[PDB]
């Protein structure tokens, strides 16, 4: 049961006890994911106006 | 601002719609010239989502009449709100559509559809942002069935990415004007398949029964029926037309109602519904428990015979919040062998705090269950008992169609139904 | 109307839970996987406790207390005799065991030899058993050697404890027997002693020159209806009730069974059952826990009890089915789900 | 001084952050119009709280805030309430139409189109600051926005700001406060591709929220108010060391240090306590042992949970009010005897105390009560895993369906995605069991 590193300020304090011791995707990769979610969704939107056209 | 723009088609389309602007407007305080008359800000909170304030701080609904004959609509110019319409949005023909599918979607009805998304692109042009359309109409009919359809159609390929509702009357043979209402809803109900988010099926038999033996009416009449229908059209869209802790807009709901494109058809719900003992006040539990109850739903279908996919329940009325959660917690899991297990909470509820005209307290119910088949069903062998001997065929072979187009319209609905039996096991 | 689901369908005992939660009329079965439930009969390994307890309006309970296993299990239980201070490595009332893992594989076999090189060297009886959780695979020996290549020859975790050698014998017969008492502990861990025992006694006279045949010293009800030509000769199916093994003790050892050995099993039932409560409690928890547990112990010639085991998913005697399940549904399950004497049951007080 | 940038995504986040930014200014001694009196520096200095907030030449001090939603109706409440005052116009930022409660919507149909303007409002805080630690980003796991925004918000920080740590407050979501089926979809979609550009995850589980309000509160059924208020007393206990004077959790990177030792498994569970009822006359003040003594307690964590089944990694004390070092460690002492307090073998059996003698803040006419001495304690257990298995069941309950799934493709998410997130909590269950379980 030992207290370590007590630091003491006016607005308050803070110490360490221990009791037992121990035993990305780039911004072009970002775009490229962004539009083919976009040109997936352009395709549906084609095949329903193509199914409209019809 | 999220605005509806709200369409109501045919002879039924337009009667059920009048009635709904009367009784919404009747909530909002706004009288039959517009003027808002009211006493609480609620009622104008979320006016713009069906009504546009022109000059002089005057409310004029977002609404489009649309009809084959003049007859109807020249009823509703001179009913009680018919003043409160905007003249330029009745757009009609006059050679009618003799209850025929065919002559309101392909002859007839597309003659007429051009001015009518001439004034639809008109008041969508005016909305800050368009959540999305809403139709009324019938499906035994001519005009809000096939011009109807065919409507949502081209609503679709203009607004392809906004939400389309329908309240869509379902034909019976009990309360049946022709013989062909069969083939004219087998006909609409591919159309609503494919085009529509949110079809609430009102079955002109289940409003019958109800005024007939809940609500005592020894012979009812279509106004009767469409006083059920007014209610229960202002009963669903509550959560969009009032404040509170809801926040929902269309393409929400849809996204949390239709767990599958196509199985996207309701059975809506009433309560009270009390015959004239009609001041007694009801209680949370009596509200939950004839909410739940069939003979409170307008679909004519058991819930007992398939399974609830999502269930909504709106409650209007200044009562206990905790109340109401005790009370649908426990018509659930009193009975959580007819709600899908594999969709977790798919029972929502929501409260509000204004309630109808004339009731403390009501609760409308928007099921999404597998017991609609059994509508579609009842359409099918009706469609199937007259189109095997291709009985009054010839009123629509001589409109252009051809019997190919029946047999697919039959094989779309008993796939429908096969699609909805198989979520049910 | 209370709903309940069923999980381990080869529970005899909540087999009939079951069978009578339904006789009332006022609780309802559901599937096995539909999470709106009062009641769960889960599993026995594996049970999703996790999943407890988050259902909006639903007050469930479970028939399992999670972390009951450190007391179910053969390794668990030494661990927690000899690491709990409550039990401390000085308790009395249980054989001295140690934890002995296979080579191929903390492990206590040096600490395991050393008393046994004490015991050769000082002329005492010198004789243990070698067991594990996953038999049916037991073996009695006198020679550490043989103890110690066993478990290697395995592959799990084992157990070498003091064998008995001066085990109470029943007359006629001079045969070996152990104890079996039920234990419910409701969610308010109130700890209830059913009423009716079962020694599950040895048809074979038992010889302590031959520990080969263990027919004489393993008294479980499948040996002795498998591998003993006794069975049912002085008691119908190797099993003794209390008013039975009551008279003798009386007749044969002018005592009763109440001082001479159940103020011991009940003095090591609570002992066991306080040790774990802080880490087991569904006091202040989201979800509400009891459990049945099935108490096996040993008798010697000086009339002190030992503790064998614990079982977790313990059977019962074909005689006190009834009476024991039915209890189940009074104490644990209608406790918290009430319905539209003289307890079977006696109540161990202690301080929570 | 190195200031941080918070960030308030959808529904969720910007309820909480208005909470909490008015909680701060109640701590802070600054009134709705931005004025600070204590502030003797006009118009600039490196205090504490110049870490939240910056200063204008007419002494306003305006939080380095920014607020995201894809409909105004939340953000505007901030542009007309009581801390109107407070920010500018830039900092608050709405869409037309939300996303529907659909991941896929608002982190790509919706998302692209945004994106590029609110990390260019965010660049505006980020130049103001000379130092910037990293940024604190609230949001709810279940709503469109708060799931599919901020996961996208997080992969675009990670690359403009490479260096700098982020955080998360994250609602998890609970059943009794929302009307929502296809949240846990949109919980596994934002946790799998937020995991690896989030250093530290606070989840907050409203289910837990609830009966804390219920239980502590008496409130029959709880707000949002209600419910922001508190997790609002949480996060100001969470933030404080960044705000105040002090040597523990002094900057972001600290939280990641000591509480992080597996970068996977960065979501630290926290206890609050005491939650005292203003409505009562008076209460008994309870002392330094009784609140840790409570730290313990299932009923005042955030996320509803059995710590006794798990293992700890870390655990950090941070008091408020009248606590001195002394009753800490005698408290502590008294709860590893009477406790089951399992730590991992590769980590020390240790706690890290932190005081701060300024009690909390209430909000006058709110609902907690004013206490002497309060605590928040963060631990990192393996038993919060028992909230991503619930999770991760009703995912797989109606993905085995695909109940719901067509509103995510038809948005231009592909239903690979979905395997792919679930197998992603797959490998965080299993990694929490490997470091938990025996
Ligand atoms: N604790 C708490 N939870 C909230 C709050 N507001 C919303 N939630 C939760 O957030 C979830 C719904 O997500 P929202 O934040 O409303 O959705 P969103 O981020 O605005 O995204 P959209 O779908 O586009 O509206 C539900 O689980 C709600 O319970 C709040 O103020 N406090
Ligand atoms: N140290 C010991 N001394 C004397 N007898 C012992 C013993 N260890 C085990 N036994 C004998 O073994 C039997 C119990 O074995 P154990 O309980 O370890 O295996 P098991 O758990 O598979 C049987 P059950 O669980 O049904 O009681 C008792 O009848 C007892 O006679
Ligand atoms: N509920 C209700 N149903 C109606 C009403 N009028 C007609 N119907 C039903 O609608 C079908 C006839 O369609 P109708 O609207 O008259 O045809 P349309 O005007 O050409 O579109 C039949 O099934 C009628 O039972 C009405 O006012 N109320
Ligand atoms: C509901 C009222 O219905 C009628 O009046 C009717 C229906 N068929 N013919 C007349
Ligand atoms: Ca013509
Ligand atoms: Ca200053
Ligand atoms: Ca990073
Ligand atoms: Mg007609
Ligand atoms: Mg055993
Ligand atoms: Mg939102």
């Amino acid at each position: 049961m030992e207290v370590i590193e007590l630091n003491k300020c006016t607005s308050g304090q803070s110490f360490e006890v221990i009791l037992k011791p121990p035993s990305d995707p780039s911004l072009e990769e970002i775009q490229k994911k962004l539009e083919a979610a976009e040109e997936r969704r352009k395709y549906q939107e084609a095949e329903l106006l193509k199914h409209l056209a019809e | 601002m999220r605005e509806i723009v709200h369409i109501q088609a045919g002879q039924c389309g337009n009667q059920i719609g009048a009635k709904f602007w009367e009784v919404i407007s009747d909530e909002h305080g706004i009288d039959p010239t517009g003027s808002y008359h009211g006493d609480s800000d609620l009622q104008l909170e979320r006016i713009n989502v069906y009504y546009n304030e022109a000059t002089g701080n005057k409310y004029v609904p977002r609404a489009i009449l649309v009809d084959l004959e003049p007859g109807t609509m020249d009823s509703v110019r001179s009913g009680p709100f018919g003043q409160i319409f905007r003249p330029d949005n009745f757009v009609f023909g006059q050679s009618g559509a003799g209850n025929n599918w065919a002559k309101g979607h392909y002859t007839e009805g597309a003659e007429l559809v051009d001015s009518v998304l001439d004034v639809v692109r008109k008041e969508s042009e005016s909305c800050d942002c368009l959540q999305g359309f809403q139709l009324t109409h019938s499906l035994g009919g001519g005009t809000g069935s096939g011009m109807g359809t065919l409507l949502i159609s081209k609503i679709r390929e203009e607004y392809p990415d906004r939400i389309m509702n329908t309240f869509s009357v379902m034909p019976s043979p009990k309360v049946s004007d022709t013989v062909v209402e069969p083939y004219n809803a087998t006909l609409s109900v591919h159309q609503l398949v494919e085009n529509t988010d949110e079809t609430y099926c009102i079955d002109n038999e289940a409003l019958y029964d109800i005024c007939f033996r809940t609500l005592k009416l020894t012979t009812p009449t279509y106004g009767d029926l469409n006083h059920l229908v007014s209610a229960t059209m202002s009963g669903v869209t509550t959560c969009l037309r009032f404040p509170g802790q809801l926040n929902a807009d269309l393409r929400k709901l849809a996204v949390n109602m239709v767990p599958f494109p196509r199985l996207h058809f309701f059975m809506p719900g009433f309560a009270p519904l009390t015959s004239r003992q009609q001041y007694r006040a009801l209680t949370v539990p009596e509200l939950t428990q004839q909410m739940f109850d069939s003979k409170n739903m307008m679909a004519a279908c058991d819930p007992r015979h398939g399974r609830y996919l999502t269930v909504a329940a709106i409650f209007r009325g200044r009562m206990s919040m905790k109340e109401v959660d005790e009370q649908m917690l426990n018509v659930q899991n009193k009975n959580s062998s007819y709600f899908v297990e594999w969709i977790p909470n798919n029972v929502k509820t929501a409260v509000c705090d204004i309630p109808p005209r004339g009731l403390k307290m009501s609760a409308t119910f928007i099921g999404n269950s597998t017991a609609i088949q059994e509508l579609f069903k009842r359409i099918s062998e009706q469609f199937t008992a007259m189109f095997r001997r291709k009985a009054f065929l010839h009123w629509y072979t001589g409109e252009g169609m051809d019997e190919m187009e029946f047999t697919e319209a039959e094989s779309n609905m008993n796939d429908l139904v096969s699609e909805y039996q198989q979520y049910q096991d | 109307m209370y709903t309940f689901v069923v999980r381990d369908e080869n529970s005899s005992v909540y087999a009939e839970v079951s069978r009578l939660l339904l006789a009332t009329g006022q609780w309802k079965r559901l599937r096995k996987d539909n999470p709106r439930f009062n009641l769960m009969l889960g599993e026995r390994n594996r049970l999703p406790f996790g999943r407890l307890g988050h259902e909006p309006g639903l007050v469930q309970l479970v028939n399992y207390y999670r972390g009951a296993d450190k007391l179910c299990r053969k390794a668990s239980l030494v661990k927690l005799i000899k690491t709990s201070p409550e039990l401390s490595e000085s308790c009395t009332w249980f054989p001295e065991s140690y934890v002995i893992y296979p080579t191929n594989l903390t492990d206590e076999r040096e600490v395991f030899l050393a008393a046994y090189n004490r015991r050769r060297e000082g002329r005492e009886g010198n004789v243990w058993i070698a067991k594990s959780s996953a038999g049916a695979g037991i073996l009695i020996s006198s020679e550490a050697s043989e103890l110690l290549d066993f478990i290697d020859e395995q592959g799990q975790v084992h157990v070498i404890q003091k064998y008995l050698e001066k085990p109470l014998l029943l007359e006629p017969g001079h045969r070996k027997f152990d104890i079996r008492s039920w234990v419910l502990v409701d969610h308010l861990y109130n700890i209830y002693l059913y009423r009716e025992g079962v020694l599950r006694t040895s048809s074979e006279p038992y010889n302590s020159a031959n520990f080969q045949d263990k027919t004489c010293h393993l008294t479980n009800h499948c040996i002795q209806k498998e591998y003993s030509k006794n069975y049912g000769r002085y008691e119908e199916g190797n099993e003794m009730f209390f008013e039975e093994f009551n008279q003798y003790l009386m007749d044969a050892l002018n005592t009763t069974l109440e001082n001479s050995i159940l103020l011991q099993i009940k003095h090591i039932i609570r002992s066991c059952l306080m040790c774990i409560e802080p880490a087991i409690s569904t006091k202040h928890l989201h979800y509400q826990s009891f459990q049945l547990f099935g108490f096996d112990f040993m008798v010697d010639e000086e009339l002190k009890v030992w503790l064998i085991e614990v079982n977790g998913a313990p059977a019962c005697a074909q005689k006190l089915y009834a009476e024991l399940c039915q209890g189940i549904v009074d104490v644990a399950i209608s406790s918290v789900f009430p319905l539209a004497p003289t307890s079977i049951f006696i109540k161990l007080h202690h301080h929570h | 001084m190195r200031e941080c940038i918070s960030i308030h995504v959808g529904q969720a986040g910007v309820q909480i952050g208005n909470a909490c930014w008015e909680l701060y200014c109640l701590e802070h001694g600054i009134q709705p119009d931005g004025q600070m009196p204590s502030d003797k520096t006009i118009g600039g200095g490196d205090d504490s709280f110049n870490t939240f907030f910056s200063e204008t030449g007419a002494g306003k001090h305006v939080p380095r805030a920014v607020f995201v939603d894809l409909e105004p109706t939340v953000i505007d409440e901030v542009r007309t309430g009581t801390y109107r005052q407070l920010f500018h116009p830039e900092q608050l930022i709405t869409g037309k139409e939300d996303a529907a409660n659909n991941y896929a919507r608002g982190h790509y149909t919706i998302g692209k189109e945004i994106i590029d303007l609110v990390l260019d409002r965010i660049r505006k805080l980020a130049d103001q600051c000379t130092g910037l630690q990293g940024f604190l980003v609230f949001h709810s796991f279940g709503g469109g926005t708060g799931s599919g925004f901020t996961s996208l918000l997080m992969e675009r920080l990670s690359v403009d700001y490479g260096k700098k740590s982020k955080l998360e407050f994250s609602i998890y979501p609970a059943p009794q406060v929302s009307t929502a089926v296809v949240e846990p979809y949109n919980s596994i979609l934002t946790t799998h591709t937020t995991l690896e550009h989030s250093d530290c995850a606070f989840m907050v589980d409203n289910e837990a929220i609830y009966d804390i309000c219920r239980r502590n509160l008496d409130i029959e059924r709880p707000t949002y108010t209600n419910l922001n208020r508190l997790i609002s007393q949480i996060v100001s206990s969470i933030t404080a060391s960044l705000r105040f004077d002090g040597a523990l959790n002094v900057d972001l990177t600290e939280f990641q240090t000591n509480l992080v030792p597996y970068p996977r498994i960065h979501f630290p569970l926290a206890t609050y306590a005491p939650v005292i009822s203003a409505e009562k006359a008076y209460h008994e003040q309870l002392s330094v042992a009784e609140i840790t003594n409570a730290c313990f307690e299932p009923a005042n964590q955030m996320v509803k949970c059995d710590p006794r089944h798990g293992k700890y990694m870390a655990c950090c004390l941070l008091y408020r009010g009248d606590v001195v070092p002394k009753d800490v460690n005698a408290a502590i002492a008294t709860i590893k005897t009477k406790r089951s307090i399992q730590f991992v073998d590769w980590c020390p059996t240790g706690f890290k105390v932190g005081i701060n003698y300024q009690p909390p803040t209430v909000v006058p006419g709110g609902d907690l009560a004013k206490v002497q001495r309060a605590v928040c304690m963060l631990s990192n257990t393996t038993a919060i895993a028992e909230a991503w298995a619930r999770l991760d069941h009703k995912f797989d309950l109606m993905y085995a369906k695909r109940a719901f799934v067509h509103w995510y493709v038809g948005e231009g998410m592909e239903e690979g995605e979905f395997s792919e997130a679930r197998e992603d909590m797959a490998a965080l269950e299993k990694d929490y069991e490997e470091v938990g379980v025996d």
